[PDB]
């Protein structure tokens, strides 16, 4: 009934830039949260962002702080993660997750995507 | 206390259904259990009501 | 710039304020009505420094 | 002009239709002569008075 | 009956509205206490017409 | 100050943004209308009363929503009669006096 | 009082309309509007059984 879109990673040289893009179709939304987790090779998920239709109560992991940024389109119903500065362990891999975040019970991430990678090193993937 | 819990980002679902999590650190509960087992995530959605 | 000294002491004074400062809440016009405003006003016969 | 006995008018002079919601400028309106073609009902939101 | 109408819960979760204030966060407290505060009114309405 | 509430929080007055004039708002014509008719049995014929509206602006109005060729046949009479009751139209006045 | 219950929220986001439909979706401003409906509804029964 639904299906999550991802597009837009590869290989860059530390310090360069990218920018991942994920498309959402089969929500009736409301409360749509749409966002990114990060897959280390040897470890689980992890937070990398987050962020609501319209909401704007954002989230970015600890470390993570500064480099990465959020935008979203509702129109085209689609998000997009801007990469900047590109430190070595953000080799990994990225799936965008939806669902909803609600004030008062919680959040669940309902559906998740194909994913896509992306490789921060000297020579390239 | 079940702020560290919800405080924590470690987790892809954290959803309460009759008690909003902030508040669960204010309540006394009377019996309280834990069932615990792995799905799939396409298949978290099914554990909820209806 | 300076900070001169020249600084004394001397204990508060208070007077009454009477049935001052009410100012026009809002700018829509009222002709011979009575209207009742919840905003922050000072209160009648209040302490006032000085 | 109305054919009124004395204490009749007194009884239409003493229940003034003034300070009673819309209705005193209504009849303020039937009393008038000098301001002429005055459609003084269409009053409120959908309130009128037969 | 008027008092015994404070038991019924009119939809919510809690006639009591200290408890429907400590579990639920203030977005989801006021759509419960908007079913109360509906529900009263009604009872109380039907009260003063009788 | 910009507009005027009157009593009961309704908005009455307006200074023009750009001449600082002072405009009335007043809203414009409303009002039920009632049909008059002797009955089915009787006849067809039927007369309509806009009750608190004045007859100089029925007939502006006539391609109203309501007023189909049909309704503009009933509202183009001839017959138009101002009374303190509205505009009544289909309906002859007549200077002689019977019972209500 | 009437006419006055036009100016309350009803627990609406904003008592006019055309704010409502002039800063939300119709499926949102749906439901803000079936509670000014709900509202004013009940204060013309009010107004029509006293």
């Amino acid at each position: 009934q639904v299906q999550l879109v991802e597009s837009g990673g590869g290989s860059v040289q530390p310090g360069g830039s990218l920018r991942l893009s994920c498309v959402v179709s089969g929500y009736t939304s409301s409360s749509r949260y749409m966002g990114w987790f990060r897959q280390v090779p040897g470890k689980g998920l992890e937070w990398v962002s987050g962020i609501k239709r319209d909401g704007t109560n954002t989230y970015y992991a600890d470390s993570v702080k500064g480099r990465f940024t959020i935008s979203q389109d509702n129109a085209k119903n689609t998000v997009y993660l801007q990469m900047n500065s590109l430190k070595p362990e953000d080799t990994a891999m990225y799936y965008c997750a939806a669902g909803s975040w609600y004030n008062q019970w919680g959040y669940s991430m309902d559906y998740w995507g194909k994913g896509t990678q992306v490789t921060v090193s000297s020579s390239g993937q | 206390d079940y702020s560290v819990l919800y405080n924590s980002a470690s987790f892809s679902t954290f959803k309460c259904y009759g008690v909003s999590p902030t508040k669960l650190n204010d309540l006394c509960f009377t019996n309280v259990y834990a069932d615990s087992f792995v799905i799939r995530g396409d298949e978290v959605r099914q554990i909820a009501p209806g | 710039c300076v900070n001169l000294t020249t600084r004394t002491q001397l204990p508060p004074a208070y007077t009454n304020s009477f049935t001052r400062g009410v100012y026009y809440p809002d700018k829509v016009f009222r002709s011979s009505v009575l209207h009742s405003t919840q905003d922050l006003f000072l209160p009648f016969f209040s302490n006032v420094t000085w | 002009p109305s054919k009124r006995s004395p204490i009749e008018d007194l009884l239409f002079n003493k229940v003034t239709l003034a300070d009673a919601g819309f209705i005193k400028q209504y009849g303020d309106c039937l009393g008038d002569i000098a301001a002429r073609d005055l459609i003084c009902a269409q009053k409120f939101n959908g309130l009128t008075v037969l | 009956t008027l008092v015994k109408q404070l038991s019924s819960n009119f939809g919510a979760i809690s006639s009591v509205l200290n408890d429907i204030l400590s579990r639920l966060d203030p977005p989801e407290a006021e759509v419960q206490i908007d079913r109360l505060i509906t529900g009263r009114l009604q009872s109380l309405q039907t009260y003063v017409t009788q | 100050q910009q507009f005027g509430r009157d009593i009961a929080d309704t908005t009455d007055a307006v200074r023009d943004p750009q001449t600082l004039e002072i405009l009335d708002i007043t809203p414009c014509s409303f009002g039920g209308v009632s049909v008059i008719t002797p009955g089915t049995n009787t006849s067809n014929q039927v007369a309509v009363l806009y009750q608190d509206v004045n007859c100089t602006e029925v007939p502006v109005a006539i391609h109203a929503d309501q007023l189909t060729p049909t309704w503009r046949v009933y509202s183009t009479g001839s017959n138009v009669f101002q009374t303190r009751a509205g505009c009544l139209i289909g309906a002859e006045h007549v200077n002689n006096s019977y019972e209500c």
